[PDB]
């Protein structure tokens, strides 16, 4: 049933969502650092030990 | 005579040793010193280290 005029509005939202989950870990950072931009290992040093 | 002597240099070299006392104080102070830096040194180091 939905019309192609439906659909392109339904395009319009979902690639208005994808944008922005796309910003929102594309730049976000707890201290100048990018959690979500790129895959990486975070070490914690969580002891006197080496 | 020799007593005398002995005497002499046995109270002179007390007094001489309590100056390596001294010496040895002094060197523990700087040394003190320095061990609270490098106490400092070690947890910014243990700071520096995360991602």
């Amino acid at each position: 049933t939905n019309s192609q005029s439906d659909l392109d509005s339904i395009q319009a939202e979902i690639t208005q969502r994808l944008n922005e989950i796309d910003r929102v870990s594309g730049q976000t950072q707890f201290n100048g650092v990018k959690v979500l931009a790129q895959d990486n290992t975070l070490t914690i040093q969580v002891g006197a030990n080496d | 005579n020799r007593f005398t002597a002995n005497i002499k240099g046995l109270t002179q070299a007390s007094r001489n040793a309590n100056d390596g006392i001294s010496i040895a104080q002094t060197t523990e102070g700087a040394l003190n010193e320095i061990n609270n830096n490098l106490q400092r040194v070690r947890e910014l180091a243990v700071q520096s280290a995360n991602s």
